[PDB]
């Protein structure tokens, strides 16, 4: 049980969505779908942060936590 | 069964219905762009999924659901997306919304469709996710998707499924021809759904202002036992699914409660038909069937539309305007709403194209309220509907909800009845209008406050966790 | 005369009543006793990615952090102006709340 | 200035026009405007008695048991009053009957002693409790004349046997050779002149803020 | 009989509008309907007791002393050490019976009925049971008649009255109105 | 202080009562002499001072009977015989009770009704007070001989009195009390008859 | 500004209901026109004048539209007074009547629709306890064209200036005319049908408790007016309850004041109080007897199934 926030200026992203416990930022971006709605996402030059703390893709997360990707 | 009637209330308008159910079901030449409302349904807005410049299939999946519930948009031809942004909606404010726009190739090349195999032989949860992943919206008014009502349905034990055919708004004949051409398909589908959700009979209901529908529902649903034909009286709050409920088994819905504890489910015809064309072709909701009719119109007739179709070239079908349009709505009479222009596409929940003329519209000239309690002898859900309005009118929506706005369903049969003429369905929408925005804002505050709570929680943990961290390396050192 | 006994013996256990009674701890005055949004705006230049407006916000409003990532609010603002000081180039440009499709209501009819 | 509260007391705080006491001898003896008057100068006098009583006396009171004492140095000095009327105006006694002993419970009266004698020196209460005697006494007059000469045609009547031979001058006929109409002098016509007073107050009103604007 | 002097002061002899009892706080509390409830029930028992007082504080104390002229003094006085008693004592008591009795107090103690009943019993010479009975058939006659009223004033605040007119002078005309009603019921009883 | 909260209460209410004894002793001789006057201006309006000697609120009666109960009958006796009585009467009219008063002689002959109390209409039932109209001298010369019982009613009822314009009760209230006491003087003799 | 729905109606007026009322009673005036002769025709022509004339005054005042003097609200009040008077009556009585009923009975609480009382029987009270001498003067019969009514000149002197089976066949033209507007559904049957049962049972049991002091109350049953006050008076819209349990209880009590005041009252006339009491206690019978919703119990709880 997470989120997901996309901050594109010309249109904020935000998703909810469930996870395993011990995912990671991989496979909660994989499961949540924010990548077939906006095809223009690259997950290894854009910049992936959760509570504005910039994160690595294999890192654990816990409950509540919102992965921010971004410029 | 053996129908109760009574009803507690109710009207007689004129029908206007023999003017536009003669002509079968006409066809529409390919219109050059649709515009498609991102939002077609109730509950959450889908989110697009193609981008501009990209070829898209008659069936493809432009938009996919966001959450449970939602409903995704369909294409409905083929063709090229030029764009994802503003269009017009089929509402009387006229403001524009999210939508795609698709220039039709007219090509009308399918998809390859994901078709079924032997559809009454799986668990009933694969057969609500495949309803799911067809755009089936509940074309009955309510636009509420019919997977959420369905796997609603699958929990409760149910012991009828209602079929709502009573069409009984007036000057409105698209459920009469469906159910006239295509009442096989629609057995058909009502026997997919009596297997999806476990129960006894489905009940299919038809008014008596249309033999040749009874008599066609009667001739194609005879060899199968539990499948029912009942015949309705001619009241106009009488397809509503709180009422047919209670003419058909006799048990009132609780208030505030869904009709699964009456232990019965309320669809709508063509709700039965595309759920069978979904079940057995595999084809989405890319079209319905609506109903062209008024003095204004030169032939009024009833037409199988593509979804996102703009209103001018369904009357430009239709013959043409043969006159001047006082009122040109949408739906029926008694909920029509005032299309702001001819742009404006063709939604799921679009039932009818009227174009009223001035003969037909009455006269109304407002005058104070004299008491004369035509408005409870009239009212199906048995409320005082003057109390309301001086309530409403008063700005004492707190009053006005204690006698009875919360059990209002707008149904319109307060201001066919009344001597002085009073608009008193616009009182009870401006009401529940300004009740929606104050607990819209109550939401959003409690809302923030648990956000702002739960950041300075986190903050202060957090804060106070690498101070205790920074001390006790600086104690080491 | 011995009416001053009966009337003060009236008096005094009316009023030794009170006082008893006091253990158990005008006519007009006890009568009445009987009886715009705001939203925030950041634009696509003038914040180089200071991350002061996420700084001094206590609503989870503004997303982003680090620099030229173009910080934008979410609906959650309230317009309690703490990230208008907050930012030196001064970016924060609060406007009021847009007439859209969802915010759209049924008006009053005039008069009878 | 002490005189200002004699001033605020006539018009911008009446009792039975803005405050809405003392309904009880409003409604009820007002059949005749001598009659009104009389009852309005009994009033006054019992008013401007208790307002110097209870104002001498300020700085004496328990404060739970503030009701029964002013009750108590209203009630004797009413009697006094009764027994002043019933050994010399004994022919005004026998008009006004219950309600001129029913002063001890006229609201106005208690409110105006607990209200504003009980943190005020003696001359502005006797100034306050004037003034609003006198606005008392010209709300019954006007309320009396417009009711017998609605139910009657005469103004002011029996002055002689009731308020004095020396009153004589007061007697004036108009609408002569008129029979009446006989609901004013009954308890519906009193209600109604009454809501016609506060509206028409009301009315002059909006009409003088109009006119200062 | 007694039910008919009962009905006989309730409608005939009806405290308010054939009397001109108790207009003051009549004519302030009855905008809104529960309390003018709480009013009534309080102004009832307490007329009640009142009465009885009365008539044992004249006929035990009063009359064998042979002093009757401080009879307006007495009496309220009686009737003061009576309402506050109970009402400062209702203001710790049980908290949940200050929400319907107790919060009326200074209204009812002047009221001018609570001592214009005791004095028109001592004028006629009731008993004891008789002038308990007068009391409680002058409260349930003024319990009726604000009841009455204040249902007619909360109809007429959602109506369209002119703003000349809208409020007090509207409630003096229906209270006007209302007596005319009453006056069919002279000579019933 | 419960003590003085109380004691003050005390001391008012007795400072109240001494101030109401010497009020009286000034004012109750100056009250009683002129309700006694009163009665005697009542007294001389429906007999004059021929006809009694002596003092006519000096011997009251105090008769029982079996409809009016209690009476208060005053006696006007020249030289020890009684030549006319005077005494009270109680009727319901429309607006309450009325007490009017008799003068009736030794012969039965009535010298005089005049109306003390009443609550009715004005401008419709005053004509009853002699101070604005004729018609309560009506009974100045009649007796129980010279009228039966069938001309003791109004006009409206069938009698020979007349009735006000918009009224016949306060007539039949007035009439039907004053053949009641000419009945009662009828019913007790000598000592009311003579 | 858009418009709301719905857009249908089924052609009703307010106009049109209180047209078809004086239609109703339009039988039963005329034989009254006919019976007393030229000075009721006078009375009624001057009260239902002046009614309108006072309306028109009245509406000019308060800046309503004049249109509202043509719903006929203003001369069926008039008409109902003017049939409820004595017929030989002075025109002062008439337009003091009017000017009492139109204006403070209605005008003055707004209007149509916001009185709390009857305005016609507010009137005919009022005329009753102002003036008792020429209220209750009631003249005799005089047919039209019979030679021995007064003829035109006369009867100006009768009614302006001041010179000084037939019950049965009034009521029974009152009685189609009412049957008649319970059949066009303009108004409810309960009131008519309860204060009339409740007459009829009170006065059945009081003559069968005591033969030779209430039997005058059944072979003279319908006087007073019960069957004019059952079916064209208490049946009037704003000032009776919304509910059925409500005009039964309406119906009730009205009938049981009716013969209460009548038998042992000092009024005849006692159907202008009754129907002014129950105009009085009609909101409290309005806001404690409120019809059952859908779904939900009397006492407005969910239902549960
Ligand atoms: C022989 C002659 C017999 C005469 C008596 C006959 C029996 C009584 C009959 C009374 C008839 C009254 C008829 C009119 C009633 C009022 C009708 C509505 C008028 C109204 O409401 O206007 C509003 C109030 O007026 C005002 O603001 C001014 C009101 C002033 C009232 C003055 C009263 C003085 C005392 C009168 C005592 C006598 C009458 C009572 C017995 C102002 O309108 P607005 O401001 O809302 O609109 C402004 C424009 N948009
Ligand atoms: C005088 C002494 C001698 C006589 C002794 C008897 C005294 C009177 C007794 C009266 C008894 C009253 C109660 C009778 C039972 C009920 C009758 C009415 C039935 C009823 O509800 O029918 C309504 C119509 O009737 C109506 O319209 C009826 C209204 C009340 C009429 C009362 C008189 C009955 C005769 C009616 C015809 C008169 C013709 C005269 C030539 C509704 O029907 P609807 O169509 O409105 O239903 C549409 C609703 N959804
Ligand atoms: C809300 C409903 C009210 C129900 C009321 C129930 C009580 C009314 C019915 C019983 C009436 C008894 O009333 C009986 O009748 C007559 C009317 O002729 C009353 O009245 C008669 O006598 C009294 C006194 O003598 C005077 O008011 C008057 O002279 C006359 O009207 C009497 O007091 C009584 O003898
Ligand atoms: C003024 C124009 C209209 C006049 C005609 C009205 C027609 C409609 C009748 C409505 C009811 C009238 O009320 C009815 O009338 C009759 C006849 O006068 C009245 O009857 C009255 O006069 C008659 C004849 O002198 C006598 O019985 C008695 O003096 C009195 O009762 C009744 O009180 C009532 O039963
Ligand atoms: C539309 C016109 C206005 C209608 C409303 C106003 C009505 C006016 C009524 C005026 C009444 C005057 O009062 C009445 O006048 C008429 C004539 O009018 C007099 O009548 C007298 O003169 C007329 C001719 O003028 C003779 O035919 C008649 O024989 C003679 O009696 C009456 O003796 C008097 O009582
Ligand atoms: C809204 C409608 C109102 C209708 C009002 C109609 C009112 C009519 C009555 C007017 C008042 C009295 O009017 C009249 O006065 C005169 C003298 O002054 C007297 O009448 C005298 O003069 C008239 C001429 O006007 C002669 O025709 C008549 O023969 C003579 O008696 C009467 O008294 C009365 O007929
Ligand atoms: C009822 C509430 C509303 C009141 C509204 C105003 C009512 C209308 C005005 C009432 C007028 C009162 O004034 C009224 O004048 C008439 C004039 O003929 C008098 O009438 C008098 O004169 C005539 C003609 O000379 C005589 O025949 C008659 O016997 C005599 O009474 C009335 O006795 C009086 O009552
Ligand atoms: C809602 C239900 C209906 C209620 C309706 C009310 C109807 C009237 C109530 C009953 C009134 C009858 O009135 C009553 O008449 C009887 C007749 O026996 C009188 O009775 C009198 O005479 C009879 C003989 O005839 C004697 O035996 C009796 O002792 C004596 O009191 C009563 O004094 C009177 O009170
Ligand atoms: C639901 C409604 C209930 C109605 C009330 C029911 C209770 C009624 C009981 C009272 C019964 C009537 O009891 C009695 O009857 C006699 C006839 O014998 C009537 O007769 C009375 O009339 C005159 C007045 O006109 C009185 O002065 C006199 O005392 C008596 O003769 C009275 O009305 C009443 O005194
Ligand atoms: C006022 C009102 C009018 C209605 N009118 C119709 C109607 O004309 N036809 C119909 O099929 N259902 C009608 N309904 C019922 C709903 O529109 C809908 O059929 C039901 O609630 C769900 O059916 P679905 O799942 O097929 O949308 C009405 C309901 C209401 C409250
Ligand atoms: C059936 C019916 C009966 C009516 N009865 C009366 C009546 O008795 N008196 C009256 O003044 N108006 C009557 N009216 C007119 C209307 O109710 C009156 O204008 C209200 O007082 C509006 O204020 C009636 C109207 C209808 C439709
Ligand atoms: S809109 Fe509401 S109150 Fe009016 S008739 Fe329909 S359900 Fe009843
Ligand atoms: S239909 Fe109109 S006039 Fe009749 S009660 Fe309802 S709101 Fe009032
Ligand atoms: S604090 Fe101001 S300038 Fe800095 S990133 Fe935030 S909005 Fe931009
Ligand atoms: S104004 Fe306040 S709530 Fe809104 S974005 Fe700025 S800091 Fe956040
Ligand atoms: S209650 Fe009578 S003066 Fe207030």
């Amino acid at each position: 049980r997470v989120s997901v926030v996309y901050a594109d200026p010309a249109k904020p992203l935000q998703l909810s969505c469930k996870v395993e416990d011990g995912c990671s930022v991989e496979q909660a971006i994989q499961q949540s779908g924010v990548l077939r709605c906006c095809p223009d996402i690259d997950l290894k030059k854009q910049k992936v942060g959760v509570f504005g703390k910039f994160v690595k893709l294999d890192s654990p997360l816990k409950d509540g936590d919102r992965i921010e990707i971004y410029q | 069964y053996f129908n109760l009637s009574s009803i507690r209330g109710g009207v007689h308008p004129a029908a206007h219905k023999d003017l536009s159910a003669a002509l079968p079901i006409g066809s529409l030449p390919l219109p050059p762009r649709l515009y498609l409302p991102l939002r077609q349904h109730a509950g959450a807005e889908a989110l697009p999924m193609v981008a501009v410049g990209d070829k898209v299939l008659k069936g493809q999946l432009l938009a996919f659901p966001p959450t449970e519930v939602s409903a995704p948009v369909h294409a409905p031809t083929s063709g090229r997306i030029v764009a994802i942004g503003p269009v017009p909606a089929p509402h009387p404010s006229g403001l524009t919304t999210t939508g795609i726009v698709l220039e039709s190739d007219g090509e009308d090349r399918w998809i390859d469709l994901d078709v079924s195999t032997d559809p009454f032989a799986e668990d009933p949860l694969v057969l609500a996710d495949r309803v799911a992943k067809a755009g089936i919206v509940g074309l009955g008014g309510a636009i509420f998707p019919a997977a959420v009502k369905l796997k609603q349905g699958t929990r409760h034990e149910i012991k009828t499924v209602l079929v709502n055919g009573s069409e009984c708004e007036p000057y409105l004949t698209c459920d009469d021809r469906i159910m006239r051409e295509r009442a096989e398909a629609i057995v058909d589908g009502a026997r997919l759904i009596q297997h999806i959700l476990r129960a006894y009979s489905v009940v299919i209901a038809i008014e008596d202002n249309k033999p040749e529908a009874l008599a066609a529902m009667r001739a194609a649903a005879e060899h199968f036992g539990a499948i029912e034909v009942m015949a309705v009286p001619a009241l106009y709050p009488m397809g509503s699914a709180k009422q047919l409920i209670q003419a058909v088994t006799g048990r009132e819905v609780p208030a505030g409660g869904r009709s699964t504890d009456v232990g019965v489910l309320v669809h709508n015809a063509g709700t039965v038909y595309a759920i069978q064309q979904a079940l057995r072709f595999g084809r989405p909701l890319i079209s319905r069937v609506v109903t062209v009719s008024g003095a204004c119109v030169k032939t009024p007739q009833n037409l199988d539309v593509l979804i996102g179709t703009p209103v001018q070239a369904l009357i430009d079908a239709c013959g043409g305007l043969s006159g001047d349009p006082q009122q040109l709505l949408l739906g029926g009479p008694m909920m029509g709403a005032v299309l702001p222009s001819t742009e404006v596409p063709v939604i799921k929940g679009a039932t009818g194209l009227l174009a009223l003329a001035r003969h037909e519209l009455p006269n109304k000239d407002p005058a104070p309220c004299i008491r004369c309690a035509s408005c409870v002898d009239a009212c199906p859900m048995g409320l005082t509907p003057l109390d309301m309005a001086l309530y409403a009118r008063a700005d004492d929506y707190d009053g006005a909800s204690e006698y009875g706005l919360r059990d209002c369903i707008l149904c319109g049969c307060c201001s066919y009845v009344c001597p002085s003429h009073i608009p008193l369905v616009h009182y009870f929408q401006y009401a529940k209008g300004q009740q929606d925005e104050r607990r819209s804002a109550a939401r959003k505050s409690d809302y923030i406050k648990r956000q702002t709570e739960v950041r300075a929680a986190r903050l202060a943990e957090e804060e106070a966790a690498k101070a205790a961290a920074k001390a006790a390396k600086e104690a080491a050192k | 005369i011995e009416a001053t006994l009966a009337l003060t013996v009236m008096g005094v256990l009316l009023g030794c009543g009170l006082g008893l009674a006091a253990r158990k701890f005008g006519v007009g005055l006890a009568e009445k006793l009987a009886a715009a949004p705001m939203l925030a705006r950041v634009e696509a230049s003038q914040c180089i990615g200071c991350t002061r407006c996420y700084r001094a916000c206590p609503t989870d409003a503004i997303v982003g952090a680090s620099g030229q990532v173009h910080v934008v609010l979410e609906d959650a603002c309230t317009g309690c102006g703490k990230c208008r000081d907050a930012c030196p180039e001064d970016c924060v440009l609060l406007i009021p709340q847009e007439q859209t499709l969802d915010t759209w209501r049924w008006d009053k009819p005039a008069a009878a | 200035v002490p005189w200002q509260y004699f001033t605020s007391a006539l018009w911008q705080y009446n009792v039975a026009l803005v405050q809405m006491l003392a309904l009880c001898p409003t409604l009820a003896v007002t059949t005749t405007a001598t009659n009104g008057l009389g009852m309005g100068l009994a009033t006054t006098l019992v008013l401007v008695m208790t307002n110097a009583l209870i104002s001498s006396m300020r700085h004496t009171i328990s404060p739970e048991v503030r009701n029964p004492v002013m009750i108590g140095v209203i009630a004797g000095v009413v009697t006094l009053t009764d027994m002043a009327m019933n050994a010399w105006m004994h022919e005004l006694y026998k008009v006004l009957g219950l309600f001129i002993a029913l002063i001890v419970t006229n609201c106005a009266v208690l409110g105006r002693a607990e209200s504003f004698c009980l943190r005020n020196p003696v001359i502005p209460s006797i100034l306050d409790g004037a003034g609003m005697g006198a606005g008392f006494t010209a709300v019954l007059v006007v309320i009396g004349g417009i009711r017998e000469i609605l139910g009657s045609g005469t103004l002011f009547s029996q002055a002689s046997s009731l308020l004095g031979s020396h009153f004589k001058w007061m007697e004036i006929t108009v609408i002569p050779d008129f029979q009446g109409i006989l609901l004013a002098i009954l308890p519906p016509g009193a209600f109604i002149v009454l809501g016609f007073l506060l509206a028409a107050k009301r009315v002059i009103d909006r009409k003088r803020a109009e006119r200062r604007q | 009989e007694y039910v008919l002097f009962l009905l006989g002061t309730v409608l005939v002899h009806n405290v308010v509008l054939v009397g001109f009892l108790g207009l003051c706080p009549f004519m302030g509390v009855s905008s809104k309907l529960d309390p003018s409830i709480g009013l009534a029930v309080a102004t009832t028992l307490v007329m009640g007791l009142g009465g009885a007082s009365s008539w044992l504080l004249e006929h035990y104390v009063l009359l064998p002393l042979g002093i009757g002229f401080i009879r307006i003094l007495a009496y309220i006085v009686v009737i003061a050490g009576m309402v506050q008693l109970i009402e400062m004592i209702i203001r710790k008591a049980s908290p949940s019976l200050y929400r319907s009795l107790g919060i009326y107090l200074p209204l009812i103690t002047t009221n001018c009925a609570v001592l214009g009943v005791p004095l028109l019993s001592v004028r006629e010479g009731h008993d004891l049971t008789m002038a308990v009975l007068f009391g409680l058939g002058s409260g349930l006659g003024f319990s009726l008649i604000m009841i009455i009223f204040a249902g007619l004033r909360e109809r007429l605040a959602l109506a369209n009255v002119p703003a000349a007119f809208s409020g007090p002078p509207i409630a003096f005309v229906t209270a006007g109105l209302l007596a005319l009603a009453f006056m069919g019921f002279g000579g019933l009883i | 202080m419960v003590a003085y909260q109380g004691l003050s209460l005390g001391l008012v209410c007795a400072v109240v009562a001494l101030l109401l004894l010497t009020g009286n002793i000034m004012t109750h001789g100056t009250i009683a002499e002129q309700q006694m006057q009163d009665r005697l201006a009542t007294l001389r309006e429906v007999l004059p001072q021929s006809l009694y000697d002596n003092n006519p609120l000096a011997d009251s009666f105090k008769v029982q009977d079996a409809e009016l109960g209690e009476v208060e009958v005053l006696p006007a006796r020249l030289q020890g015989k009684l030549t006319a009585v005077v005494f009270q009467g109680r009727n319901i009219g429309y607006g309450g009770p009325i007490e009017q008063m008799m003068s009736v002689d030794a012969q039965g002959k009535i010298l005089g009704v005049r109306v003390l109390t009443h609550k009715e209409t004005p401008g419709l039932a005053d004509k009853i007070e002699a101070s604005r109209s004729d018609w309560i001298k009506v009974f100045d010369g009649l007796s129980l001989e010279n009228t039966a019982l069938d001309k003791w009613k109004v006009k409206k009822d069938g009698g020979q009195f007349d009735q006000f314009a918009g009224a016949t009760i306060t007539p039949r209230a007035v009439v039907k009390t004053v053949l009641q006491g000419l009945q009662f003087q009828a019913r007790h003799a000598e000592q009311l008859k003579a | 500004s858009v418009a709301a729905g719905p857009f249908a109606h089924d052609r009703s007026s307010v106009n049109r209901i209180m047209l078809d009322v004086c239609l109703a009673l339009t039988p039963a005036t005329l034989f009254g026109l006919v019976m007393f002769g030229w000075p009721a025709i006078n009375l009624w022509l001057v009260t239902c004048v002046s009614a309108l004339a006072i309306e028109a005054a009245c509406l000019r005042l308060l800046g309503q539209p004049m249109r509202r003097l043509l719903d006929g609200s203003a001369l069926l009040t008039g008409w109902l007074l003017a049939i409820s008077l004595p017929p030989w009556a002075p025109w002062w009585i008439g337009v003091g009547g009017s000017l009492f009923a139109i204006g403070i009975g209605k005008q003055l609480y707004g209007g149509i629709g916001q009185n709390p009382f009857n305005p016609a029987m507010l009137a005919r009270v009022a005329l009753l306890i102002a003036f008792p001498l020429q209220m209750t003067t009631w003249a005799l019969p005089h047919p039209l064209f019979s030679s021995s009514a007064p003829g035109f000149f006369d009867s100006l002197a009768i009614t302006f200036a001041g010179a000084p089976s037939l019950g049965e066949t009034s009521e029974l033209l009152l009685l189609v005319g009412g049957v008649w507007l319970v059949l066009r559904r303009i108004i409810h049957w309960e009131i008519p049908v309860a204060i009339l049962a409740s007459v009829f049972v009170m006065a059945t049991l009081a003559y069968l408790i005591n033969p030779e002091r209430y039997a005058g109350g059944l072979y003279q049953l319908t006087s007073g007016g019960l069957i004019l006050c059952a079916f064209f008076i208490a049946t009037d819209p704003v000032t009776s309850p919304i509910s059925r349990v409500g005009r039964l209880i309406f119906g009730v009590g009205c009938g049981v004041l009716i013969y209460v005041i009548r038998t042992w009252g000092s009024f005849p006339e006692a159907a202008a109080f009754a129907v002014l009491f129950m105009n009085a206690l009609t909101p409290l019978i309005d806001r404690y007897w409120r019809p059952r919703a859908y779904g939900r119990n009397v006492r407005g709880k969910p239902l549960v199934a």
